[PDB]
């Protein structure tokens, strides 16, 4: 049936969607059809929905809020209205997040790392990629980042550099001690794990 | 106040209240006076004198009716009500009586209390199924083997305990007025004392549903030459109250029956137990088998244990006889990687993490063995050791056995110098 | 107010005490107080509650039946009642039981019992008592309990006599046969658990 | 359909639905027109000019009245209702609304929708138990030092979080009418996003109690003077709609709040936890300390474990500590004989009966010590074995030992052949 004479009730059912930018709102109408429902008022806002007020016809069951603030908490209010006014509100509230990106595959970590003692200061090391043709030259734009730290003790802090080719001079080091050497391949959005750790001591000069 | 609970805290057996499960009910009947306005005749006696009078049912002037209402309203000896068969319905006609409880009652007794002679041969039916089928209860008549090809009176025995017996009790055409039928449904039977522990018993006292049917009636009263219908008139089933008496079974697991959302009538389980009749284990609580309360042991059921990585158990009977009848539950779909009969271990490719308890979202650790240097991803629970290549060691294989070096083959990572 | 217009409601709350030959049966008044109550009527039975109507007044919140059979399931309702007539019952069931009497204070089990084997047929066995006097002669009423059994296998089970004496003659016995024997006093009410066990064999 | 509940079986996180808690409520007012019926005068703007029109408020007539069930009454942009105070409360004096929800609040905002220009000063309150004691939320005045004593718009600091500011927002006329204040409690405080995980912030939106007061009024109109009164009679406060926007207060571990026997508010608590929060543990898991929910973790109450020889329980933090952080629960009142922390062995004077399982009733079983042939009650709880005496033998000490004989002594009950 078809009643004019009152504002409509509350809607039956609301439910919000947050995404980065934008919010989903989704809903269905008022339990008694008999009362006539004209369109849907739908408030939103940060903290509370006095900021904007959006109206839709009868006939919407979802609308998409834009142009949000990203990382925050939006409160949003959903009445359905005819010519007598607006009903009772549904509230619900939700918060705009980031997307999550799945994570891709991971590359395969460099081989064949080895270590050459050039003094007591110097380490250089090297590496392959089975990745890469084998004749080893980079087109693709590709980064590999070499991390080393002290073997003793257990742990210590890792320092690390990035390389546009496949070997690498660690500088900076302590007379006299054995050092832990890895590489990781990191190419456009994809990255590998690190390698297998290649040891080598310093020349005690 | 809860009954089904000890003075602290363990369980103990509960049972709903003894109730008439007739009395808010309606009962169905074949046969009502007035449909038209009918005569119907009352026999009296004064000493050896007999008298006769005679009135009318008309089942529209609320005084001069008899409906079957009138059978489960409330019994009050000073203004009596009650509802009235037709005029001479007799054999190899019957008028029947049938009365649904809604649940399953263990019912103690059925009583009849009649405003007239009472019936020369009635039969009680009951159903353990609602209203689907029919199995008797008892047979009232003066020759049994006759009329319901029922031997008289008889002995039972540990045997026959379920068979509904014939006696030719409350077959009296006296009184007159007022007669009382009263069929206990544990009367004469071997077990009864020892109900508690015997199951065929309990089974008998069971019923969802109860009908009553009046096969003959008592002629009594002097031929009239006038009209002979005035002796005709005379004759019919009349009740003043029909009470079905006995408690709401709920297995000895419920204190109480309280309508569900649905408004029909179920037991308040307690005891993790589910069921309309409290029959059943509640979901998780199956460790070990249901069982009806004893007044000895509660017999509540009792929750699976899951290291809190699962909710979802079935119970596996082998398994309870090893355990000397202890514990057989089994864990569904062990979540949080964990895995096991109770979630405790954990699956293929991860290991025991020790820093945090078993029941941790945690405790399962995966070992993330070297893509390069291990030859598979499933390792050693206990130490987490990944399975190693050929020159290659490490906890996660991640790094060159000594007096070995890293190789530009990803099969053979490792070789020799 | 008070009103007797109309028949009093169902009363507030029915309990039942079963004893061994009777019941004790308590109540408490229907809630609303404007209905008139004159007296309460309690019906009785086996199975169910047809067999005796007994009324009280409005005063009482128990009564006692009495005469009831003894191992035997009572059926119970309770109604309250004015001029108009009798209100809406309460049912409550019931079972009298035998009292439970347990537990007197246990005695001394019998000393010193041994065991003399006469024959192949027939064992003598005698005790002591120490709630007795050194001469062991008996004045108040006792009796000692003597059990037996065989050894092997490890149960068999028991046959026990009675004696007003210190010793008895176990006969009707297996030749060759190792038997445990033991005793215990019985004084009255009172009674003992049973002695330390004395064993012997049959003869050829 | 348990939302406090995973796909199966587990738990999570659950928060009762965002609503205006303010909506049936009724508000208590300082001040109100119509009685006795009273002048009130409106300004309007029609380019520049202003257009003073005046009205009566007359209390009892349901037309031109406004009571405050117009503050939390249906919101209709086309018949507005509006509460009003008084004609002239000037500073010093002030009007107070104040509002009583019954439980206790996560509060995500205040909002009041004015039919009057908004106050140039106005403060709101909070209680966090039930009106008896009340604290500062937030402040709204031109001049924030002379009025309220508190600075103007200020760093909130990651120290006090707590810290009720004072900011010249919404505090501007215009508009006449309509004008909206909308008090967002988490705004401008620096952990907000971590506010499932601070306890500070979840602490401060806590409120059983909102009491807004309205300070001060903008002057704003002519003084045009047959009488001054016209325009003193034109400044006042009205507002046609209050709001207090948040959750039922939960702590994560409910979905909704109901009304409980006392026709109170309470939540319907979840995850084993009890109060009227849910902000401690339901009385038999007290096997780890209680927590709220992290939307991580659901943080559960765990039941203790008693052998089902006990129903009651307390917490150890020493015994949980050790435990690695796991189980911290000890049993209460052991009964069917068995004692020990989680009732698992026997009390002095029994012994393990291993044809039971470890939870059974009989699961004890008292070694008989015959009273002659043993040296005391106390047995060995693995093997039953009783404290025979000298040159005695047996389980129970019923018997000689080899080599033996029975004396006629109870001291000495066993000598040598
Ligand atoms: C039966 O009773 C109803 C009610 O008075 C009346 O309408 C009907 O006419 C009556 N007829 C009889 C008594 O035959
Ligand atoms: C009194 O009895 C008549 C006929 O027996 C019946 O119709 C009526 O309902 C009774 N009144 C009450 C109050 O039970
Ligand atoms: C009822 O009567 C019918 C025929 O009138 C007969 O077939 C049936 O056996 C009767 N039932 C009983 C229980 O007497
Ligand atoms: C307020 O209403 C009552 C009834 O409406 C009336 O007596 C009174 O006149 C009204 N206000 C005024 C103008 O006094
Ligand atoms: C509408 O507003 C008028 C005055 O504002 C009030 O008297 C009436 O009660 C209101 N009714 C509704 C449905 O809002
Ligand atoms: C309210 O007014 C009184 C006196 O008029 C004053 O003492 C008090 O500080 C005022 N409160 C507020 C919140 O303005
Ligand atoms: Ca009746
Ligand atoms: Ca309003």
């Amino acid at each position: 049936g078809s009643d004019e004479t009152r504002v409509p009730e509350v809607p039956s059912s609301l439910h919000v969607r947050p995404l980065v930018t934008s919010i989903v709102v989704s809903w269905t109408p008022p339990e008694n059809q008999n009362i006539v429902v004209r369109g849907y008022a739908i408030g939103y806002g940060i903290g509370s929905p006095h900021a904007q007020t959006i109206k839709v016809d009868y006939k919407q069951r979802y609308y998409t809020i834009e142009n949000l603030d990203p990382s925050s908490h939006y409160v949003i209010t959903l009445k359905a209205f005819n010519n007598v006014g607006e009903g009772i509100p549904l509230y619900e509230s939700a918060v705009t997040r980031p997307h999550t990106v799945p994570d891709p595959t991971p590359m395969m970590p460099p081989v064949g790392v080895q270590a050459s003692i050039l003094s007591h200061d110097t380490i250089r090391i090297t590496w392959a990629d089975n990745s890469l043709p084998k004749h080893q030259k980079i087109t693709d734009s590709r980064y590999y980042t070499v991390r080393w730290k002290t073997n003793i003790p257990a742990n210590t802090k890792y320092k690390n550099a990035q390389a546009t080719t496949l070997s690498y001079l660690v500088t900076g080091l302590k007379p006299n001690t054995l050092y832990e050497f890895s590489v990781m391949v990191t190419k456009g959005r994809r990255s590998s794990t690190w390698s297998m750790t290649a040891h080598g001591a310093t020349a005690s000069g | 106040p809860d009954p089904c609970y000890d003075e602290h805290g363990l369980p103990r057996r509960c049972i709903p209240d003894f109730v008439n499960s007739a009395f808010g009910k309606e009962v169905k009947v074949s046969s009502t006076c007035g449909k038209p306005p009918s005569r119907y005749c009352v026999v009296t006696e004064k000493g050896e004198e007999q008298v006769r009078s005679c009135h009318l049912c008309n089942a529209s002037d609320p005084k001069r009716a008899h409906p079957p209402s009138f059978l489960t309203d409330l019994n009050n000896p000073h203004n009596l009500t009650c509802w009235q068969s037709d005029s001479y319905v007799q054999y190899p006609h019957n008028v029947t009586l049938t009365l649904s409880l809604g649940k399953k009652f263990e019912v103690t007794y059925v009583s009849l209390q009649f405003c007239s002679p009472r019936p020369e041969s009635m039969a009680i039916y009951k159903s353990m199924d609602y209203g689907k089928t029919w199995v008797p209860f008892q047979f009232y008549s003066t020759q049994c083997r006759k009329m319901y090809n029922k031997p008289s009176r008889a002995a039972i025995t540990k045997q026959n305990e379920q068979e509904a017996i014939c006696t030719d009790s409350h077959t009296d055409v006296r009184p007159l007025s007022g007669g009382l039928i009263a069929f206990s449904t544990l009367d004469g039977r071997p077990t009864a004392h020892d109900f508690d522990n015997s199951p065929v018993l309990q089974d008998w006292v069971t019923a969802t549903d109860i009908k009553v049917t009046f096969s003959r009636l008592h002629t009594f009263g002097d031929e009239n030459e006038d009209d002979s219908e005035l002796a005709r008139d005379s004759y019919f089933y009349a009740v003043s109250d029909l009470q079905v008496g006995g408690r709401c079974k709920c297995n000895g697991h419920a204190s109480r029956c309280v309508r569900d959302r649905d408004d029909n009538l179920v037991c308040d389980c307690k005891h993790n137990t589910a069921g309309p009749e409290c029959d059943r284990c509640k979901p998780f609580h199956y460790d070990r088998p249901w069982q009806r309360a004893t007044a000895r042991e509660a017999n509540e059921c009792v929750a699976c244990n899951c290291n809190l990585h699962a909710r979802r158990c079935r119970f596996n009977m082998e398994l309870y006889k090893l355990s000397g009848r202890k514990s057989g539950g089994v864990c569904l779909n062990c979540r949080h990687n964990t895995a096991g009969r109770h979630c405790h271990y954990c699956k293929e490719g991860f290991y025991r993490d020790l820093s945090k308890p078993i029941s941790h979202r945690k405790a399962c650790k995966e070992c993330d063995c070297h893509p390069v240097g291990a030859a598979g991803q499933t390792c050693n629970q206990t130490t987490g050791q990944c399975p190693c290549k050929d020159g290659v060691t490490g906890i996660t294989c991640n790094r060159c056995a000594k007096g070995y070096q890293q190789s530009r083959s990803p099969i053979a990572p490792c070789i020799k110098i």
